[PDB]
RNA sequence: UGAGGGAAAGGUGAAAAGAACCCCGGGAGGGGAGUGAAAUAGAGCCUGAAACCGUGGGCUUACAAGCAGUCACGGCCCCGCAAGGGGUUGUGGCGUGCCUAUUGAAGCAUGAGCCGGCGACUCACGGUCGUGGGCGAGCUUAAGCCGUUGAGGCGGAGGCG
RNA sequence: GGUGGAGCCUGGGAGUGAGGGCGCGAGCGAUAACGUCCGCGUCCGAGCGCGGGAACAACCGAGACCGCCAGCUAAGGCCCC
RNA sequence: GGGGAUGACCCCAGGCGGUAGGGGAGCGUUCCCGAUGCCGAUGAAGGCCGACCCGCGAGGGCGGCUGGAGGUAAGGGAAGU
């Protein structure tokens, strides 16, 4: 109405994913990498298309 | 009432003052005057002029009737320890950590009288 | 939009901290150790309540097995006539007739000896 | 006049005084339902039928109060797993009138 | 979203009832007001948070310890997350955070907030001030008859620089420019008062 | 040597009104008295946690074997009018610390003495996909200009189809 | 026949590319290896959660949502722990 | 799937071990709109407890002691979370 009262549609804010967080619950120690390898350290996967 | 009154910055360490407190506690204040007056140690001389300075303060700013008391409670604190410096071998460095002690003693009645 | 830690961590070292209590030693003052106690007691405590149920069966299969005996017949007798004449109404709980008052519970003996057959 | 009677799957020895906690009925906490299937005379009845088939207790409900927090933990060894659920079981708790039939 | 208006009567004129389809009823929506408050609230942020990093903090890089046959952990320069004085690698850069919404959902935003204090007909529109040279004292002496107690918060939006300036320093009134009229304000107040003036530039921007 | 490296260290009280004075004590240190809203607000003195060191009370341990715990029975003590609850384990039963790396760890593989604090998946410019909106064969602004200095419009060079 | 965390197409998003045990069909080995490498399947990995095998990941049973002082069973046992 | 008062409330059937992962729903911290407002010496943030209440939870309320002046709804956003 006036304001604290008009929100968002409730189905696109997405929560930033947050990925790199605690260790049970969601999303552990490595964000979405693996345990060793070219994806899993740094600045790696060198050049994905070519 | 149960008189103390503190000892503060005593320069001691305080495992080697639980030796000289933890006898005479329980025994009257003469008993652990006498006591402390020949215990050969470094603590019983900062241990006897707290007994001094508490039977003092329980005889003139409490009138408490010196005849009639003994110790109640007797422990030692740790203060702030100073951090010197101890030379070793190879040119590496210990810190030596030369400590402080709190000698506190309340002052017990014998009995109702 | 600066957001240090300050006081979730230690609410949160004091929930475990104040959780675990009457521990030996470091495990009981320290946090480190305060919480790799916890999660074995956390699976003892599921594990054992578990064992509880089997436990006391343990229990009342003696209790039975015992009460049973100087009548005549052992458990593995006894419960031939329970299980075949309809009569199952101990069901092994019901040891404390055994136990309290076993003027019914030789009844109950009675009911059971006749029925192997 | 004590009995056996059975609800949820449970047993139990009761006398006319009171007892302890069963299963969550569908009970209104004023009114007085029925618990159907007894066993065991209290003075000198005994059955042998799983039902006695003539004698059963009315019992009244006092009300769904609120029990103890059982927490429950699964952990694993090197898994990276680790759960913390809490628990209360639910519980009626009725007084007993008398054992007729 | 409603034909009804609330004119004064300053002197002789009476109370009319104005329109156009923008303030006629139609279809209306939280959202497109949400966004036009974010975006508002967004590029107003100047945006000066600056940390250090490792590559500009004031130390050096020089290795503390030699890599191996020392005892201790390893380390490179003072300058790291790790010895605590370094400087943080995430830290927040000075960026700017403007974007711009098109044109239509702004007009369509404009045009909508308005729309919401027609349809409570919380508006109040009006042609100058009707009282004497404009004071602050000799304007609640004039909103007091308008009906403008205090209770409820105010946004006045007109030409003249007098009734701005009589008006400006009330708590419980915001005012504005007639050409600098936004969304935002209108979210923020629940009562829209204004002249012929800052109705007519606000028909000429919405189209 | 030098080029150079490079710290830690804020908080009494509204007002020092910073404890006159008596006593013990060489002094330090206090005990009283007094000022003070508060003196565990006493001079590197606001709040003052945890590790750590003690003192006092309840329980239990000198014939019992364990990553130290969980469950059960019982005894003792303390709350509550009672129902019930809280601390302890004498015994029984069951039980191979956490994480990493691994085909595989309680591992006689690595890291951790303990506590408190710092810290690790963002951002600029773009591409792809999905989602919430606006418009629709159209959509759309950049640089810059005009406005109070927390207010917006102007501005089709341009881009996609 | 088969409505099932069955399938088929498009798009987004990872991880894996050191495996190992067991039974069978095999090669090398010495018809030796808890030895190496394939295939057919299972299990562990990822079910070091459970019962048995004294203890033990792959030998057997069984696929742990939680709770109860309830029963029936699978493998294995019924002299006592 | 149904009663479809569309019930976002209850019935029926099936399912609910799990690493690297994929997805969904929430809690807490700093600051900002709400805020020229609200709470606060009859006591705010913080510290020590609770055998109290709610929640499958990160946790949130309420009661007691200390503390002496700040904290901030509901509905949302930006992260040095
Ligand atoms: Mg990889
Ligand atoms: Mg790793
Ligand atoms: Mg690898
Ligand atoms: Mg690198
Ligand atoms: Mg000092
Ligand atoms: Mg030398
Ligand atoms: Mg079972
Ligand atoms: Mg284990
Ligand atoms: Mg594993
Ligand atoms: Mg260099
Ligand atoms: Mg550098
Ligand atoms: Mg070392
Ligand atoms: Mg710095
Ligand atoms: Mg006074
Ligand atoms: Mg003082
Ligand atoms: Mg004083
Ligand atoms: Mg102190
Ligand atoms: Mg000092
Ligand atoms: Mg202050
Ligand atoms: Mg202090
Ligand atoms: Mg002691
Ligand atoms: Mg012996
Ligand atoms: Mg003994
Ligand atoms: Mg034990
Ligand atoms: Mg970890
Ligand atoms: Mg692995
Ligand atoms: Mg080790
Ligand atoms: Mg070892
Ligand atoms: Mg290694
Ligand atoms: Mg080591
Ligand atoms: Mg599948
Ligand atoms: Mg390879
Ligand atoms: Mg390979
Ligand atoms: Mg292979
Ligand atoms: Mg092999
Ligand atoms: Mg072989
Ligand atoms: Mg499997
Ligand atoms: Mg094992
Ligand atoms: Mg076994
Ligand atoms: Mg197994
Ligand atoms: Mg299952
Ligand atoms: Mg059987
Ligand atoms: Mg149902
Ligand atoms: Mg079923
Ligand atoms: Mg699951
Ligand atoms: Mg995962
Ligand atoms: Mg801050
Ligand atoms: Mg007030
Ligand atoms: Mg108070
Ligand atoms: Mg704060
Ligand atoms: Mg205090
Ligand atoms: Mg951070």
């Amino acid at each position: 109405m006036k304001l604290s009262d008009l929100r968002p549609n409730p189905g696109a804010n997405k929560r930033r994913k947050r990925v790199g967080r605690g260790p049970g619950s969601g999303h552990g120690k490595t964000a979405t990498r693996g345990h060793k390898g070219q994806k899993s350290r740094s600045g790696g996967l060198k050049d994905p298309r070519r | 009432m149960e008189a103390k009154a503190i000892a503060r910055y005593v320069r001691i360490s305080p495992r080697k003052v639980r030796l000289v407190v933890d006898l005479i506690r329980g025994k009257s204040l003469e008993e652990a005057r006498n006591i402390l007056r020949y215990t050969n140690k470094r603590g019983a001389y900062f241990v006897a002029k707290v007994l001094e300075s508490a039977a003092a303060n329980a005889v003139n700013n409490h009138d408490m009737l010196e005849d009639r008391l003994y110790v109640k409670a007797a422990y030692v604190d740790e203060g702030p320890a100073l951090k010197r410096v101890l030379p070793r071998a190879r040119g590496r460095a210990d810190i030596i950590k030369k400590r402080t002690s709190h000698i506190t003693v309340i002052l017990g009645e014998k009995h109702g009288k | 939009p600066r957001a240090k830690t300050g006081v979730v961590r230690r609410r949160k070292h004091k929930k475990i901290l104040k959780l675990a209590k009457g521990y030996w030693g470091l495990r009981s003052k320290s946090f480190r150790k305060a919480r790799e106690t916890l999660f074995a007691a956390g699976n003892y405590a599921y594990a054992h309540r578990k064992r509880r149920k089997r436990d006391f069966r343990r229990l009342w299969i003696v209790r039975i097995n015992a009460a049973c005996r100087q009548h005549g017949l052992n458990y593995s007798t006894f419960i031939h006539g329970l299980k075949k004449a309809g009569i199952e109404v101990d069901r092994k709980n019901l040891a404390d007739l055994a136990v309290r008052e076993p003027q019914v519970f030789a009844e109950l003996v009675e009911r059971a000896k006749a029925a192997q057959g | 006049m004590f009995a056996i009677v059975k609800t949820g799957g449970k047993q139990y020895r009761v006398e006319p005084g009171l007892k302890l906690r069963v299963e969550k009925l569908d009970a209104e906490p004023g009114a007085t339902v029925e618990l159907p299937v007894l066993l065991l005379g209290g003075e000198k009845t005994v059955v042998g039928t799983p039902v006695v088939e003539g004698a059963s207790v009315v019992a009244e409900v006092l009300g769904h109060g609120r029990g103890k927090k059982i927490l429950v933990s699964k952990f694993k060894a090197k898994v990276q797993y680790r759960r913390k659920k809490g628990h209360r079981q639910p519980y009626t708790e009725l007084l007993i009138k008398e054992i007729r039939g | 979203m409603k034909e009804v208006a609330v004119y004064q009567i300053p002197v002789l004129s009476p109370s009319g009832r104005r329109e156009l389809a923008a303030d006629l009823p139609a279809e209306i929506n939280p959202h497109l007001l949400w966004e036009v408050v974010r975006w508002q609230l967004a590029k107003r942020r100047r945006g000066t948070a600056s940390t250090k990093t490792r590559g500009e903090v004031a130390y050096s890089g020089r290795k503390i310890w030699p890599q191996k046959h020392t005892g201790r952990a390893r380390h490179g320069d003072i300058g790291a997350p790790i010895f605590v004085g370094g400087g943080v690698v995430f830290g927040p850069k000075p960026r700017d955070y403007s974007y711009t919404l098109p044109k239509k959902v702004r007009k369509k935003g404009l045009a909508m907030a308005v729309a919401d204090r027609a349809r409570e007909g919380k508006l109040l529109l009006v042609e100058a001030f009707a009282g004497v040279n404009g004071k602050t004292k000799e304007f609640l002496a004039w909103a007091k008859e308008a009906g403008l107690d205090g209770s409820e918060s105010v946004l006045l939006v007109t030409g003249n620089e007098l009734v701005r300036r009589a008006a400006r320093n009330l708590p419980w009134v915001v005012t504005l420019a007639p050409e600098g009229l936004n969304v935002y304000d209108i979210v923020r107040t629940e009562r829209l008062v204004m002249d012929l003036d800052a109705w007519e530039v606000f028909q000429n921007r919405i189209g």
